[PDB]
């Protein structure tokens, strides 16, 4: 109950010094749905507190780890010292299809593996070198990206330069970001900068190109990673529904359907934290309208699929309802199979900026409730849909911290727990079932109709396991 | 499409026909790829020797590194203390992927604290962080003592650590008392051991370089034990049962292996186990101090020869049967203690294992890499067991452990095929494995990759992975084993000559083509 | 022809053209063969639910039996008693056979004798054989005790044992006072479980039945361990282990695992450890006696609670996480005992491991072959997994044993797809695995011929074996594993969901074409 | 080691028998005298082993069943009696071969009748005549049944050769009962006769009629040849090679038309001379042809080998023989060059069955090796007599060694390598002591010709000069 609620978050409160108590404070809120400001009730994307162990990262995770690396036939230099680049290695599942290391690179890991020389006179001359290298050894790019760490703004770097004289010289795309750590406060300075640096690099390089011949039914998927598949599953509905999608922002992404996508005739944006940026520029800079949509759970994706063909003619409103007739028996075995498996459960959620809420649909869809959600470095305009989304008298967190997060579940008692990495040890040791809603425990796609038979199957698999009656040893 | 009652998941769902047409529609239509004409030929040149001559002359370009940065060593390191909050000053990016890396690697929680640097420190430094994180970390997960590290941030920016931490204490935002030993730790150079080494480094110098009159050598009857880098559980472990089974006082500086492996009972634990600040502090009263990998603990060795005045021993690794003996034999004689019979013993059936396996090892030849003092026992105990070590690669190893590990090569025939190479990386590594083709690769999850493209080539040309070294991401449990000592040689030994004879039954299980060699007794 | 530096074994010398067109002439020519198109529909039949069924209808034809004979069983149980030579009156080549098996299985000397019984024997009785073979062994190997077995010769012939070592004694070919345990051991009844269970039963009675009037039960406050059968040295060890880290007395009946683990060390032991023969003669003043594998011992249980008069407790094999759970309580209630933090511990590790692999367990198909007790506890424990054991194949099983089994089953979800086979071999299992296939089998080498049939009808069918179990002839020093306890459930866990991981890895290396599920992390 | 010095060894180990066992074992054991026309006159052999002392000897069904029939790759051969004999020596013996195992070969398979307490009670002959019929229902493409006899069988009075010859004409299929009961004989020696009289009397004359099969002048057979590692195909390539036409191999990778084809042949090649003589003599008594040893292990005996076999011939036989020779001399060659040096006056002791012990000894010549002691399980005094001629003079000979004898002769004589079996491997390891399979080639081979030279050389130097030899001593010790 809502009382019960803000006593929880006074008490956990009281471990912190003043400063921290006072800030934390406005980061945790119990839900109102009916308040029409979220920023009225939680406040977000702030500096995190030192020393409290934040789950956040940085702005290059954000733009080399999210948004650019996906990217499959370019090539992206982690620039910097080795560190950056290693841990950020094939950690994330953005999938894609192509022959790695001769004509796609997702999984690669180059650097310029900056030493002591190099912060002290500069990298600049190592980054020139770097990409001739690059350009004899893997002739198949089809462009580079250097994806700034830390030290390349310190130290006073002009990459803006060399992207500019070397592309020129080779008559190759060379995109300078600048995604260095220390901006911002999270991944999500990332997407943004990322963002801005695909607007100003790449975007554009067809705006004088007519070869293309658009079609009323083109579209592009925008902020879908394709975790697992996850696109896959998503653009096949797309295209049984009659539309023809131009491309996918970024995975599975090529260069060329980036390049493309200035031709299409509306934008489908399911990742609005990460994409809205450049969605709005080509409604503005070409007139291209773009909607969200939420492809987590068969009413959502119903409800989406609907919205999507309402913007075109009877024909794909009439394909539409054929591929909702098609997947109904599918979805509804699904349904009669695992929802009398996971009635009532309720789950605790906390994962970036789309997620949770956007499976909130999902869960619902086999009975289960969400009664706490969160996210790393969401804004104000997430909290806006995400408190339409929860029920009344839910707890919401925002850049909880690994102590708050614990003082929670264990007063609230969740069923299950949806996270990420640096959670899920944590959790399993207390007994609780938890599932990875980031790399989706190395399962999915959970998008789209073939994506909830997935889910569904991997939350029960895991809520209710055998293991988690065990943990208390018969003699104590 | 699914059916419910056998739900696909990614493989091998998109291997279904409308999701292939799908695939090949989105490729045609909008990818702009090139031919698969170009890309065999493309991929064939890069398993050539001239790619490999082209590969060999990078000077700027690094591709598959096989070494990660400072800070990592140090949070390790610190780990291994009891009660302490491994604290990293600087951003906090890199503390979400120090601790991601080390989940993946032992499926265990890593705690782990960072205080934020943000541009406001990049413009006015990182004081302030340092007195709020300080104060925050210790109010908030009750550490007793905290290790600060550093983010290549904040080493640019020049933030003096002892002076902030001094400050800390002046101005009461934790107590004078209160132990914050520190380290400089730049990601820009060496690589993670050189973190491991810089840290406990750190901490030694905070509980004894400012108490140094009191102390005795030997006074305590013990030794002191340095692990280094260390991410095996089964290597903490064999360290200490050999040391108790002989009788003799340890003190294991560093001692993660409790915080690492607690059980599932219903709790949390935060903290387990480790050093307690009593053995750092009564560490120089030891006869002397044992470092298990001394090639990246150089820092921490001038620190005990020069402050406490150990007559540290030169000892290798203890890998293989060689380095283990001679590893119990400077024990005994340093403590006094005899070699107990079951050590004897042990011994005694590791070379049985030796006798019994040793036709299917001989002559194997053998791509491996990892952190130098791993890497030389590996190669040395491959020499004990008449493999041929043929590409030896240490991204991180320096000059002069490469000419005691080409002289340890010079010493025994099986040793008249190898290149050891410094400096290199796992592209690298996928040329030599290509231009000169060995039985199998020994290394970290990395390698899989590796194993991919030979297999590309051809099925004549695969490489296997056997995965020994960190990290190991893609099996579950494996940290949880010993490459240390006699143990950890016999389960070295194991892996081997099974993975040879698993390679050869999958070559001989052709019914009618090759399975006249597909024997029920090997 | 052969390159000097590169030579070839069979594998792959035989593929050379000049051997391969050889082979071609040999068959043409001479061979008569059926065309390949017919071997190719009779192959593709013998994979038909038709050919099972027909298959399943044998009553007189046993194909690819999972079993061997009484003496085999009689062998290993003596084998682990002191000084003692294992002796099988009867024909000699049984003898050859025994010791070439546990030869190729241990990788260890098998030393057994023979007093090689042949026509004469056929017609006269093997009387003078056990004269002179007690004597002779005797002098030669100098044991402290000869066991002795028997062959199927000499049932048939029906040699009185007990009047035969009795006139052996009566003529002076060896002291009345030297100990001669005997038990009959048919090969035509049971399998070698009961061979041990005869065996152990008979050594039981030569030194306990007569002298019964002394003893008190629970006057030497130990607990005695029949291990029964048992291949694996680590399942003596952790039985052994997990006793005195609770401080438990205990004593071992039948402990071979220091003969069958000697070091290479110059000299060659024909004898070391064992149980004593004051631990048999002391054995019914235990507080109890615990039955390790209880489904192959009911011989030996009917002796002990009937002459020794201990309250044998109904436990489970101690595989796997409840049964493991309780045999530590019942030890602890005979013994008074309390389980120590250590164990509890250890318990809690596994379970952290089984909440770490449960998404990559879930639901995996098995099928499994072995001796009762084994088979059993490798069930509860893959029901534990949340796997589902869907083939179940006891050669040696009884009815009884599976109406246990089935209940186990029922018990849990994961059993809904599950049969038990009892007298079935592997020729009616290499059915199952085609006809409703699983993921894997666990099973012992002989199965690496069913993974090879099943490869043959495509890569998609192919069904790998994991090598759990008796015999395992095809990979080097697996006896030293664990099978029981928390330590065998752990090392049991590691190895299924590797054998997972690794397969996944295999579906997953096609560059291109499966590769986009070829992940780091899992 | 001087001719008394070995005699007086003989002794001191016999002083640990018991009166009976020392006056037997005294017989089987020899200081070898190359000079004795008679080897009876210095070793006694082929007689029962004494009751308790550890012999390494098998059973006739071991010879019958495991070495002869076993290896006939498109026949079922049942185990019939209880349970053990066919699975302890199931896949045992590497008699490699071509086929589809399951389908239309055989060999690695365990067939038997698992007899159970009813069938010992009241006789096993109805439950083989089912077996028979479930046999040819699940096995369509078997050409031919042999029923191989364990012990109870000729104890109990079953009548196989009736079950044999009543369902054998009811189904127009050959089936081959054998009497190989393995207390019958006292090793494995008479399991080979019993199995040479089986093909005899039940396979071997079935073509005796049909004038079908086109002859050459240059068909041969290899007699005796099991085929381990594939030996008998790297003998086969050189005669081959040398212009012959190797009707058949009995029996490594053997089919039962090519046994059936032999009595058509020109001159039959007899390796192993033990296992495989009878045979051969019947055949020249019955069907005219002659027979001849030879020896394929090492260059020397091959090529003396290949030119005594190309005598038997014409002139073009003698020339591609020559052609041959010189095609391999290169590389046995290069195989001495790099591994004689590694293993000269390097000193051998071997225990095998009925061949190898002599056999194998020109190759360890040909690698600078001497072959200090040597012994069989089961040879009788024609194998001795050849024996004494290819050992050097004052070696020690040991027939049927109990496995005390040979580890206090290891003990005193100290070889650097020892070759015998699974049973010996793993005591001399633990003393220190090179060990090699000498049956199973420690699952190496071939070892027969000359691309098996190269094999073996290879193995032995492996193994002798590995580098684990130096290891046994714990330092501090
Ligand atoms: S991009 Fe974002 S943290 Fe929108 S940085 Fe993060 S693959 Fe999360 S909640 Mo990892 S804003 Fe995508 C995300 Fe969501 S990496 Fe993935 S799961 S839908
Ligand atoms: S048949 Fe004989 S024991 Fe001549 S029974 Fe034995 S495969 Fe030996 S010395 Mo094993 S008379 Fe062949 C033999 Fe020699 S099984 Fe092999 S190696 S050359
Ligand atoms: S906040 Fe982000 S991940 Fe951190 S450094 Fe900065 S861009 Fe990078 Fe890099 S090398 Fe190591 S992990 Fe760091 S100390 Fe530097």
């Amino acid at each position: 109950s809502r009382e019960e609620v803000e006593s929880l978050i006074q008490e956990v409160l009281e471990v912190y010094p003043e400063k921290a108590r006072k800030d934390r404070n406005k980061h945790l809120a119990v839900n109102d749905p009916a308040v029409t400001q979220s920023k009225k009730c939680i406040i977000s994307n702030k500096k995190s507190q030192p020393g409290l162990m934040t789950i956040r990262g940085c702005a290059y995770a954000g733009s080399k780890g999210v948004v650019w690396g996906p990217i499959k036939d370019m090539i992206h230099i982690s620039h910097g010292p080795v560190g950056c680049g290693q841990y950020s290695r094939a950690g994330r599942r953005n999938y894609y299809i192509g022959t790695t290391g001769v004509n796609a690179f997702v999984t690669m890991n180059f650097t310029s593996d900056f030493q002591e020389k190099d912060i002290v006179f500069g990298g600049d001359k190592k980054l020139a070198k770097l990409i001739d290298e690059v350009e004899t050894l893997f002739p198949l790019n089809k462009g580079i990206s250097v994806q700034s760490e830390c030290p390349i703004g310190l130290i006073g770097d002009d990459i803006e330069s060399v992207s500019k004289v070397k592309g020129a010289e080779l008559s190759k795309t060379i995109v300078p970001v600048r995604c260095e750590g220390f901006r911002g406060v999270s991944q999500s300075l990332g997407h943004h900068i990322a963002n801005d640096a695909v607007r100003d690099w790449v975007l554009g390089k067809r705006d004088e190109d007519t070869t293309f011949a658009s079609t009323p039914y083109d579209v592009a998927i925008i902020g879908d990673y394709n975790i697992g598949g996850d696109a896959w599953s998503s653009r096949i509905l797309l295209e049984e529904m009659g539309l023809r999608c131009v491309a996918q922002w970024s995975g599975d992404g090529s260069i060329s359907e980036i390049e493309l996508t200035p031709k299409v005739k509306l934008n489908l944006v399911h990742c609005y934290r990460s994409m809205n940026y450049i969605s709005r520029h080509m409604e503005e800079k070409y007139g291209i309208p773009w909607m969200e949509y939420n492809f987590f759970g068969p009413t959502k994706t119903i409800e989406s699929l609907r919205a999507i063909a309402a913007k075109f003619d009877e024909s794909i409103q009439k394909k539409c309802e054929e591929v909702i007739a098609k997947y109904k028996p599918e979805w509804e075995a699904v349904v009669a199979k695992y929802r009398p498996r996971l009635e009532g459960k309720r789950v605790m959620l906390y994962i970036g900026g789309l997620r949770p809420r956007h499976v909130i649909g999902a869960y619902e869809d086999l009975g289960m409730e969400v009664v706490g959600t969160g996210y790393e470095f969401a804004h104000n305009d997430d909290y806006d849909r995400t408190m339409k989304e929860m029920g009344d008298s839910t707890l919401l967190y925002d850049d909880v911290t690994g102590y708050e997060f614990e003082e929670f579940v264990k007063r609230i008692k969740p069923d299950l727990i949806g996270s990420g990495i640096k959670e899920k040890f944590i959790f399993q040791k207390m007994g609780i079932p938890f599932r990875e809603m980031h790399s989706w425990d190395y399962s999915g796609p959970y998008h789209g109709f073939d994506g909830f038979a997935i889910f569904a199957r991997d939350m029960d698999m895991t809520l209710n396991n055998p293991c988690w009656k065990k943990l208390q040893a018969p003699w104590e | 499409s699914q059916q419910v009652d056998k739900i696909k998941a990614s493989y091998p769902l998109f291997l279904d026909q409308d999701y292939k047409d799908m695939l090949a529609k989105k490729r045609d239509g909008f990818e702009e790829k090139y031919p698969q004409d170009k890309i065999d030929e493309v991929f064939q040149w890069t398993t050539t020797k001239e790619y490999q001559e082209l590969n060999f002359q990078r000077e700027a370009l690094t591709v598959n590194p096989a070494k990660a940065c400072q800070p990592l060593g140090a949070v390790l390191c610190a780990l291994g203390f009891e009660k302490t909050m491994p604290y990293v000053h600087g951003s906090q990016g890199c503390v979400a992927y120090f601790r991601s890396y080390f989940n993946r690697h032992f499926r265990e929680p890593v705690s782990c604290v960072s205080d934020s640097m943000t541009e406001d420190a990049a413009v006015f430094g990182g004081q302030q962080n340092m007195k709020d994180g300080l104060q925050n970390c210790k109010a908030t997960y009750k550490p007793d003592m905290i290790a600060v590290s550093t983010t290549c941030m904040a080493e640019v920016i020049g933030d003096d650590l002892n002076a902030f931490i001094n400050n800390s204490k002046k101005e009461g935002f934790i107590p004078d008392e209160f132990p914050v030993p520190f380290a400089h730790t730049p990601s820009f150079v060496g690589s993670h051991v050189t973190g491991w080494d810089n840290m406990f480094e750190g901490i030694a110098r905070y509980f004894t370089l400012k108490s140094m009159d009191d102390k005795v050598v030997g006074s305590n009857k013990k030794i002191n034990i340095v692990p280094g880098f260390e991410t095996y559980l089964g290597n903490f472990r064999v360290i200490k049962r050999m040391l108790s089974e002989m009788g003799v006082g340890y003190s294991l500086l560093s001692d993660p292996e409790e915080v690492l492996d607690t059980p599932a009972d219903g709790q949390f634990r935060m903290y387990a186990g480790g050093t307690t600040q009593e053995e750092m502090k009564d560490a120089p009263n030891a006869l002397n101090t044992v470092l298990l990998q001394p090639w990246h603990l150089e820092k921490t060795k001038k620190f005990v020869e020069g402050t406490w005045k150990h007559e540290v021993p030169k000892l290798n690794i203890p890998m293989g049967l060689d380095w283990t003996d001679e590893f119990l034999m400077k024990v005994s004689e340093i403590s006094g203690q005899p070699i107990p019979a079951s050590l004897t013993k042990e011994r005694g059936r590791l070379v049985d294992m030796m006798t019994d396996s040793h036709t299917w090892l001989h002559g194997k030849r053998f791509a491996l890499w990892g952190d130098p003092d791993f890497v030389m026992g590996l190669v040395k105990f491959l020499l004990e067991l008449g493999c041929e070590p043929v590409h030896i690669l240490c991204h991180n190893g320096n000059k002069r452990w490469k000419k005691a590990v080409d002289a340890i090569l010079a010493a025994s025939p099986y040793g008249k095929n190898a290149t050891v190479y410094i400096g290199k990386d796992l592209w690298h590594l996928r040329s030599l494995v290509f231009t000169d083709k060995p039985d199998f690769m020994i290394g970290n999850s990395y390698g899989k990759f590796i194993q991919r493209d030979t297999l590309h080539k051809g099925k004549e040309f695969e490489v296997p992975l056997i995965r020994i070294g960190f990290p190991i991401f893609d099996r579950h449990h494996l940290h949880r084993s010993t490459t240390l000592g006699y143990e950890g040689a016999m389960q070295i030994l194991t892996t081997l000559v099974n993975s040879i004879l698993e390679r050869l039954d999958e070559e001989t299980r052709g019914m009618q083509a090759t399975d006249y060699n597909h024997d029920l007794v090997r």
